[PDB]
């Protein structure tokens, strides 16, 4: 046999393959790029930012509630890639831990404490041959007290780890190698030039060259407490000066 | 139907000639000469490489007759 | 305990809070503040003992803060003022703790609620609360009218308490005085060298 | 019983104490410490009955402990004040803990005073222990509301002091816990008021007042 | 483009600049003129702005008017700096592509060869390093300046 | 060595990166380096060109981004 | 694939290696086979369209019928397989009454729609049981809140939608809506529309005969979920036979 | 104590402006204070001392200057006691002997490092050390402290193989025994450096010294 | 919101007498980073590659290399997310032995603990077993201590332990590096030989993470001391 | 180990400190209340047979508690080799206790015992919800505690003779049967010891 | 697979938003129509089309035309056609997953 297990039980359900890792986890890997949402996160000392797509299909299809940044929480806010679905169902559960937390705890959440949290759980579901590995990957941003802005990405497999620069979706490899180079050649971040980073990114690997309308920005500010989408008017501020940029 | 990975065998008589089949679709022959009324129970068991929409440009889905149709067929 | 009250604005509230609570002789918290949200939307003024108040103040900040970040546009004010009535309805025997809430929720427009320790919510005009803080049945009718004027509302508010602190033993100390507008809490601090003193009761 | 202050100051916490441990007015022991260290970033002092103050310090230190780690935060004092309001609660409020919470977030150092009551109480320079009022009431008194940090050490020192003079439950020596929040310097000997007499002199006695008829090992 | 980006060639071929070499192209007696009493600055905002852009097409109109104010640049020796820094900071950047400047600078290259004796021989060099990177008409232009060097 | 370079260009961060990259994939980064500089018309080999192919032609530099497990 | 006893079509916890799940797949294109149901957004309320399938020729109102109340001012239309609309009905209507009870203000549709789609969503994770094979829509008139409509598939999306289609003809259907203005439009012209729309998709053989159902949740009925007179349904019924001509 | 890093800086701006005579008293400062580990924890305060004092040696080479330097280091070897402690003696030999200030300086100093390495640090450390020794006095050409030191080494560092530095030490020997005209000596040692040499753990440039 | 589980024997023996996903299990571990473990006898050390391949990654507070509590700590190799589950499971154990006994829990207990979770994951079905290897270390009671679990559910003790790629090789690097009665230090600079006799060259500051183990505690050294390190070993 | 109320099972626990060792006596008797009328059956466990808590008063939950916390030490000793310690126990046993609701298990403990093997003694005494006081002085514990940690505090020369010991806990004994009711007649005394357990049986009225 | 046959890899990947704009005008060239400004509706619509299925749409929209009774193609057969190809592709099976 060749051509995945199917004499076998092994992308079927939730257990170890023959060669180690499961066919079905790498898998769930691939169900992100079928969503059509690639998003980059750009980590500066002014702001954390995702930039993604505001972009709508037709004039039936809202904009004034469909969005993919999400604001958990007012310090804390997120963006799904991948299937819509899933991206809902961990968003809400996001959510009610979120304001759970605060309640019992106390303890005001950094970006550490969702992104850990979800992705244990996350972990259950890959563990469980009823329920399937995560069809969405999260990007959180949100102010870490300690560290200062920061930005963190779980993995639909169940890991959490830290970033300065991320990006997942559809060209998950090629944004990631592409943000590298500008992490190399440093930046020294303001609050213009994170958000300048991420557009560029996005714009050259789609190539289809985004416009201010066509994306939404997503800020997590030190002097805002909330989440706050930064909208045309400021992106066009900076859209420009990418295209006087190299 | 072609999701070949197959690092064993495979087959390949009818690689070979999956692939022929969308050479004579493509338009180094025409394709406004040659209609192709093609009937298969799924398109499940189908590969995308056959279906796309420049080989085989409408998808026509047949239910199972109607309550009015039954009594048009008897 | 502390003289909380809450006047009816131009379309919003103007707040009055104290800083003291009192069992007897021994202060349950030598600082209160009353002022603080309890979400974004609402805010509340909490009265009666310190326990009492306490628990009821987490649980109507947990419900809100999970309605407002599900929904996406945020909760109205009159889903707070009932959540507090859910806990009174099992502790209507037990406790009592008279919350008298009031912001304004953007969605519907500005509320005032008054949700008691025995469980109910009503729409008033203004409230004031606490178990001696019931003492200024003048001060407030007198004061309040319909669609009072906001710079007097302001007045009325911070002289109502004053009133209060003098009279009732359970008041005292620092009064926190808010005005609150349409998405907008300000806070001044009266200071505790400024109150008018009680003239001739002897 | 005993007398616990802890105070935020220009600094950081310093925290008071005298020594004694008492089941009641009697003391079961008269060493160890009252103003107990945790883990490195907590230290929280003890006040009014014992068995209830002990165990629910020790109970919210494993609750707080697993929310520092996963979060990745240093410690808050309203986050701590939260823990113990619900705890308490599901206890039913039983028993007679006045609790000091005090730990140092990114921000100021913070301070809170919990009584028993399961109340979310914010102070300003809170002691706890005997009446809550009774100790709160020095704060007020001695401190002009913000003074040096080390003016503000001699400050608390000289205060709990007095209350130790004053009430002679409290005995031995007053330890001062400086706290930052992975810094605790536990200075056993702040103030020694005051201690015993040596007890040189014996009661013991020979066997002929009492005698032993086995001396044996068994297996 | 490859470079590694393509935003500025491919993903975005009209652009605000590209517009602009067109505009201030007629601008130029003018431009040449404010040139020549000195205005280091009126001249290069321009010619930055012009040249963000990696298409030979855009680059290539930008490119010929510059070059006529050059020869007076070139023969005051306070302006002359001045001309140099363009083709080192466009190369460097994102590039630009060598072709469309080449057949321009090739010319400058000639102009500072007759002037003043020494002085002329600092400029040179300079020049002669502005010419180096092309695989293009550059090459026998690179070869021949350093031959005027090796005869004083 | 076979290639003209630009003296901007440094070899050293490219190879670090990866613990190795077999013979073939050292022979085609090289071919595609050489190849992005005749678009440029340059003979000499850039630090940008030369980085870009490293990467490119052979590619998937990082595959444990979010496919670690 | 489709014939099989192991995975595919029995699971949906599989996988595969494009990332597709089939049976929550197959859960969509059972919606398609029955008739078309509409519902627009109007900036003052919603109007739905809906075929009411007369399977039989002894018909009396209401009998199968797809409209349905959440809330008092939620309708819901569904289009699919009955069979798995009627569960979705119960959980649905059960979620607003607690909301009412406890908020004791009228359920916001981005809440509501979000608790749906995650039940229908905790399914099509499963293996362990199938997905609902109807799609659905939630429309209403709140002045807490405004005019919303939401639409909810087999696989657990929610977003708003301000005119949607769900059934056979939706591709179609949907095709009007461009159209139309209907985001600024009273609730009394929008029912003149989704009435002609309906008559001209419906053909012989996506359903023998249909019923025509129209409700209304607007500024009209004053925020109420109501079916619409015999008046109103039958003058929307002459315009779509008029435009049908 | 309070060395921190300006007083690192200060003496590395000192020895950039002047020279050595302006940084010896700041140099006896840094170097006294390193006797704990400096200021709490070990950090770049430790990373930049420990590193300044191993290129220091060696830029204007010979000097009253460099000795000076050479006596300060003499408590500080020992009371370290990390993983970098390894790292202070192989730099500071290695560099010395680049530029011999003297014979007696350096003699004496290297004896006192193996002392240290052979009780209580590692064997790898020790291997380093060695081949300075023999490399010293071969230079000076006297084959007769060389020859005596030889036998031991050969004997130890047996124990690791696996390890470019075994290597070295062989080699050395090899050329002094060669010398005497101690031609069986010189024959046995240099084909057992060549045996030590085939591990595949030994780096490029290894290889080519041996040949 | 609908499920009974399933339970279902690819769980159960085969007909070769070993269990069909313990040896995939091993395999995982295999391909992880790899990690060392040595016990000093003056404090325990352990060492395992920072790294993820791509250093896109911010970690000063994310690590491989986390405290379970005041002086235990855990190193790991293999699978990413399932150590995430088990570092906070852990965690969770060691408190709950915090409140009884005032002392932070034994290695020797602690892995018993951990191993009946590795089995319930082998041994019921519709679950798979962890595919990670732990290195649990501690200083407690006078002396430090070194446990090994593999993924199985089994513990093994040992001074000196390699694990993930060229397990083998680094198990004999140890044996021939490391003598017994040598001190910490000494123990410190082993472990980063270990490391590059098991995956060999180039290693930077954010390459490696090196954690050194007392009864003062657990801590993971800055980027800083690290880089001092690196300078001393071949 | 651990019991319910202080003396209403009688049972009382006196230690003196000897630099070597510690000495411990009790009463040997046994019955509820004033009566004592039986004399065979035992109050202080081994809990490494070298260190030993003891808590006093009711035998039902003496017996009860002392079992039910046994299995759990033993599962700890067998596990990790090094047998926990004097400190493990007093929390272990704090915390036992105040998690019971229904017949509320208050004791007042004495540990008696040197650390594991080696040679360092200690000695405490609980309060009756026993939270833990770390001390290396000198313990008297039962209903009336802070009587015999008075008196226990006064006797000793500074440390005498573990020979000198026996006697003189012996004596504090004697006298205290007669300042309560509760118990009475009959006492043994176990010298604890780093290596050994020397059993005494003292002089009764 | 490996390269020295296969250095150059070059992926003619599904074409843009901006991509499907001119090549659609081009399509537009041949078609009798009444107008077509409709380009901008049919990208937003269009989701993982290429080059197969931007052809398609053009000829699905002319069928329309013969129903209605017109050799010149409706707006509204445009916006209809692009939904009803997007909605069959993807329902059926989607595109394959390889390399890109």
């Amino acid at each position: 046999m060749s051509r995945g297990s199917s004499a076998g039980f092994d992308r079927h359900i939730t257990i170890f393959s023959p060669e180690g890792r499961l066919y079905q986890v790498e898998y769930a890997f691939k169900a992100i790029n079928q969503g059509g949402l690639t998003s980059v996160a750009v980590r500066g000392k002014d702001c954390a930012v995702i930039v993604t797509q505001k972009k709508v299909p037709d004039k039936l299809l809202d904009s004034s509630t469909v969005t993919h940044l999400f604001k958990i929480t007012e310090n804390i806010g997120c963006v799904m890639t991948g299937m819509t679905a899933d991206s809902r169902s961990q968003v809400q559960r996001a959510r009610y831990e979120a304001a759970n937390w605060k309640y019992k705890y106390g303890y005001e959440i950094p970006v550490d404490m969702l992104c850990k949290r979800i992705a244990d759980i996350s972990q259950v579901y890959t563990q469980n041959a009823e329920m399937r590995p995560l069809g969405c990957c999260m990007i959180l941003i949100g102010i870490d007290e300690e560290q200062g802005p920061q930005v963190y990405k779980c993995d639909p497999a169940g890991y959490y780890c830290g970033f300065k620069a991320t990006a997942a979706g559809v060209k998950q490899t090629e944004s990631t190698s592409f943000l590298e180079k500008k992490v190399k050649k440093k930046f020294d971040w303001t609050f213009e030039q994170t958000v300048e980073t991420a557009i560029t990114c996005l714009s050259t690997v789609l190539s289809i060259d985004f416009k201010p309308s066509e994306i939404e920005v997503g800020v997590v500010t030190v002097e805002n407490p909330k989440f706050r989408i930064l909208t045309e008017a400021e992106i066009d501020a900076h859209l420009v000066a990418l295209a006087e940029r190299d | 139907t072609k999701r070949f990975d197959s690092e064993k065998a495979g087959d390949r008589e009818v690689q070979r000639t999956m692939l022929e089949l969308l050479n004579q679709l493509d338009g180094f022959q025409p394709n406004t000469q040659v209609k192709v009324i093609a009937a298969t129970n799924r398109v499940d068991i189908l590969d995308p490489a056959l279906l796309r929409s420049g080989r085989l440009d409408r998808k026509i889905e047949f239910p199972m007759p109607n309550e009015e149709a039954r009594a048009r067929i008897m | 305990t502390t003289i909380m009250a809450v006047q009816f604005d131009g379309g919003v509230v103007l707040g009055a809070d104290s800083r003291t609570t009192t069992g007897s002789y021994i202060a349950n918290r030598v600082t209160d503040k009353l002022t603080p949200i309890h979400d974004h939307i609402f805010c509340c003024r909490s009265g009666s003992a310190a326990d009492t108040q306490a628990v009821a103040d987490a649980v109507t900040y947990q419900l809100g803060f999970h309605s407002i970040e599900l929904n996406e546009p945020p909760l109205v004010h009159t889903a707070a003022s009932l959540f507090k009535e859910m806990c009174y309805r099992y502790r209507e025997d037990l406790m009592a703790g008279i919350i008298i809430a009031g912001w304004d929720p953007q969605e519907g427009g500005q509320v005032y609620s008054v949700p008691m320790g025995g469980m109910m919510v009503r729409q008033s005009f203004a409230i004031g609360g606490s178990g001696s803080s019931y003492i200024y049945g003048y001060v407030d009718a007198t004061y309040r009218e319909g669609m009072t004027k906001d710079e007097c509302l302001q007045f009325t508010a911070n002289a109502l308490a004053l009133a209060m602190e003098r009279d009732g033993s359970s008041g005292g100390v620092i009064r926190l005085a808010a005005i609150q507008q349409s998405g907008v809490e300000r806070q001044v601090l009266l200071g505790d060298q400024i109150p008018k003193v009680t003239i001739s009761t002897l | 019983t005993t007398i616990a202050g802890v105070v935020y100051k220009d600094g950081i916490v310093l925290g008071a104490d005298t020594r004694a441990t008492e089941g009641m007015v009697v003391a079961d022991k008269n060493c160890s410490k009252i103003h107990f260290i945790s883990p490195n970033i907590y230290c929280c002092g003890a006040g009014t009955a014992a068995d209830t103050d002990m165990t629910t310090q020790l109970i919210s230190s494993n609750l707080e402990l697993h929310s520092l780690t996963t979060g990745r935060l240093p410690r808050v004092v309203t986050a701590n004040r939260m823990l113990k309001q619900m705890l308490f609660r599901y206890q039913g409020y039983i028993g007679a803990a006045l609790v000091l919470g005090g730990v140092d977030v990114t921000g100021p150092h913070l301070y809170s005073i919990y009584p028993h009551g399961s109340t979310d109480k914010l102070p300003y320079v809170t002691m706890g222990s005997g009446s809550l009022a009774a100790m709160a009431v020095f704060e007020d008194k001695f401190r002009p509301d913000m003074e040096e940090e080390e003016a503000k050490k001699l400050v608390s020192e000289a205060i709990a002091a007095g209350i130790f003079n004053d009430l002679g439950s409290g005995s031995n020596i007053d330890l001062c816990v400086i706290s930052k929040s992975k810094l605790d310097f536990l200075r056993p000997y702040s103030v020694p008021n005051k201690k015993g007499t040596r007890f040189g002199r014996y009661r013991c006695e020979k066997g002929t007042t009492a005698v032993l008829t086995e001396k044996v090992t068994p297996l | 483009m490859a470079d590694g980006g393509s935003e500025r060639a491919d993903g975005r071929i009209v652009k605000m600049e590209v517009d602009y070499s067109a505009t201030v192209d007629q601008r130029l007696p003018e431009c040449e003129k404010l040139a020549k009493e000195g205005r280091l600055q009126e001249v290069i905002e321009t010619l930055l702005s012009l040249e963000k852009q990696t298409r030979t097409a855009s680059d290539m109109v930008s490119t010929s008017r510059i070059l006529v104010a050059v020869v007076k640049m070139c023969y005051e020796a306070k302006e002359w700096d001045l001309l140099n820094e363009n083709i080192m900071l466009l190369s460097k950047r994102r590039s630009q592509l060598k072709q469309a400047v080449a057949k321009m600078v090739q010319q400058c290259c000639t102009y500072v060869e007759e002037i003043t004796d020494l002085p002329v021989k600092l400029r040179l060099i300079d020049t002669l390093r502005m010419v180096t990177e092309g695989k293009i008409y550059v090459e026998i232009e690179r070869a021949r300046l350093t031959k005027t060097l090796a005869t004083i | 060595s076979k290639m003209n370079l630009s003296e901007e260009v440094d070899l050293e961060d490219y190879v670090a990166r990866p613990d190795k990259i077999s013979g073939a994939d050292i022979n085609s980064i090289c071919q595609e380096s050489g190849m992005l500089a005749v678009r440029e018309n340059r003979y000499i080999v850039l630090a940008k060109d030369f980085e870009k192919a490293y990467k490119t032609v052979i590619k998937k530099d990082e595959q444990e981004h979010e496919f670690y497990k | 694939m489709s014939s099989i006893g192991t995975g595919y079509d029995l699971s949906a916890s599989t996988f595969s290696p494009d990332g597709r799940v089939f049976q929550v797949e197959y859960a969509m294109k059972a919606v398609e086979n029955s008739s078309t149901a509409i519902g627009i957004r109007c900036k003052d309320g919603v109007v739905f369209g809906v075929e009411k399938l007369v399977l039989s020729k002894l018909y009396e109102e209401g009998s199968n019928k797809r409209l349905f109340n959440v809330d008092r001012h939620v309708g819901m239309a569904v289009a699919g397989l009955l069979a798995d609309a009627r569960s979705l009905a119960d959980i649905a209507r059960e979620e607003a009454s607690n909301f009412r009870s406890n908020f004791g203000y009228n359920i916001p549709l981005k809440h509501l729609a979000d608790r749906v789609a995650m039940y229908v969503h905790a399914y099509t994770l499963y293996s362990a049981v199938r997905p609902f094979g109807c799609s659905f829509m939630l429309g209403s008139y709140s002045v807490n809140d405004g005019a919303q409509l939401y639409m909810i598939d087999p696989s657990g999306v929610s977003y708003g939608y301000w005119g949607c289609a769900i059934g056979k003809a939706r591709q179609a259907a949907k095709t009007e809506i461009e159209k139309l203005q209907m985001k600024e439009m009273t609730c009394r012209d929008v029912v003149k529309e989704v009435a002609k729309i309906i008559y001209i998709v419906h053909d012989e053989v996506k359903d023998k005969a249909f019923e025509l159902e129209l409700s209304w949740v607007g500024e009209l009925t004053k925020g109420r979920h109501e079916i619409v007179p015999k008046d109103v349904r039958e003058e929307a019924e002459k315009y779509a036979k008029e435009s049908l001509k | 104590m309070a060395a921190a890093a300006v007083v690192e800086f200060q003496r590395a701006q000192s020895l950039l402006s002047t020279d050595r005579e302006a940084s010896i008293d700041i140099l006896h400062s840094i170097v006294k204070r390193d006797i704990q580990e400096n200021d709490e924890e070990a950090v770049q305060v430790k990373e930049q001392s420990i590193l300044e004092l191993g290129s220091l040696l060696a830029k204007t080479g010979q000097a009253a200057e460099l000795g000076g330097l050479l006596k300060y280091v003499r408590p500080f070897l020992n009371s370290i006691s990390k993983a970098k402690a390894a790292r202070l003696v192989r730099s500071l030999l290695d560099l010395f002997l680049d530029m011999e200030a003297a014979t007696g300086q350096e003699v004496e100093l290297c004896l006192e490092c193996i002392e240290w390495a052979k009780s209580e640090k590692r064997t790898f450390l020790r291997q380093a050390l060695e081949a300075r020794l023999v490399s010293l006095y071969f230079d000076t050409k006297r084959y007769q402290e060389a020859l005596h030191l030889g036998s031991q080494l050969l004997r130890e560092l047996k124990k690791m193989d696996d390890k470019a530095l075994l290597v070295e030490v062989q080699l050395l020997e090899s050329k002094t025994y060669h010398a005497l005209s101690n031609l069986p000596k010189a024959r046995a040692a240099l084909t057992s450096a060549r045996t030590t040499a085939n591990a595949i753990y030994c780096p490029p440039k290894l290889q080519a010294t041996l040949d | 919101m609908a499920e009974r589980g399933y339970s279902f024997s690819l769980t159960t023996f085969s007909p070769s007498g070993k269990l069909v996903q313990i040896e995939y299990a091993l395999a995982a571990v295999a391909g992880g980073a790899p990690s060392v473990g040595i016990k000093a006898a003056n404090g325990v050390v352990l060492a395992t590659e920072k790294k993820q391949k791509s250093i896109l990654y911010d970690e000063r507070s994310v690590h491989k290399v986390e405290p379970i509590t005041k002086h235990i700590g855990l190193v790991y190799s293999g699978m990413g997310p399932d150590y995430r589950v088990l570092v906070h499971r852990a965690r969770k154990l060691a408190q709950q032995y915090y409140l009884v006994y005032q002392e932070p829990i034994p290695t020797a207990q602690l892995v018993q603990r951990v191993a009946s979770v590795m089995q319930e994951y082998t041994q019921s079905g519709g679950v798979r077993p962890f595919g990670v290897s732990l290195l649990i270390c501690g200083w407690n009671e006078g002396r430090p201590y070194l446990f090994q679990s593999d993924p199985s559910g089994a513990y093994f003790a040992w001074k000196a332990t390699a694990m993930g790629k060229n397990y083998v090789n680094g198990k004999t690097f140890l044996e021939k590096r490391y003598n017994e009665d040598l001190e910490l230090e000494d123990a410190i600079h082993t472990a980063i030989l270990t490391l590059k006799e098991s995956f060999e060259g180039q290693m930077t500051e954010d390459n490696i993470e090196v954690g050194i183990c007392n009864e003062a505690g657990f801590r993971r050294l800055t980027p800083t001391e690290v880089r001092d390190y690196l300078a001393a070993i071949a | 180990m651990s019991v319910m109320s202080y003396n209403g099972g009688a049972v009382m626990a006196m230690k003196g400190k000897n630099c070597v060792a510690i000495a411990a006596d009790r009463r040997f008797g046994i019955q509820a209340q004033m009566v004592t009328t039986d004399f065979q059956k035992i109050f202080p466990m081994g809990d490494r047979l070298y260190i030993g808590l003891a808590g006093l008063a009711t035998d039902v939950q003496t017996v009860a508690q002392r079992l039910k916390f046994r299995l759990n030490l033993y599962e700890l000793k067998e596990g990790r080799q090094i047998k926990p310690y004097t400190l493990m126990s007093m929390v272990a046993n704090l915390l036992y206790e105040k998690r019971f609701g229904p017949y509320y298990t208050e004791p007042v403990i004495a540990g008696l015992d040197p650390k594991t093997f080696k040679p360092f003694i200690c000695s405490l005494d609980l309060i009756g919800c026993p939270m833990v006081t770390d001390d290396f002085v000198v313990s008297g514990t039962c209903s009336e505690q802070m009587y015999g940690m008075c008196e226990s505090l006064w006797e000793p020369n500074m440390d005498p003779e573990h020979l000198f010991e026996t006697i003189s806990q012996a004596m504090l004994n004697a006298v205290d049967r007669d300042a309560v009711s509760g118990m009475g007649v009959i006492v043994h005394i176990i010298e604890k010891d780093k290596i050994t357990t020397r059993t005494l049986k003292a002089r009764m009225d | 697979l490996r390269p020295g046959r296969l250095d150059r890899k070059i992926h003619i990947d599904l074409p843009n938003e901006q991509a499907r704009l001119d090549i659609l005008k081009i399509h537009a060239g041949p078609i009798t129509k009444h107008g077509e400004i409709d380009y901008e509706a049919i990208v937003k619509l269009s989701d993982g089309f290429n080059g197969a299925d931007l052809r398609n749409v053009c000829t699905e929209a002319g069928m329309f035309a013969i129903r209605a009774d017109h050799d010149f193609v409706v707006q509204e057969d445009f916006m209809k056609a692009v939904r009803k190809v997007a909605d069959s592709k993807k329902l059926e099976s989607k595109l394959d997953y390889k390399p890109v």
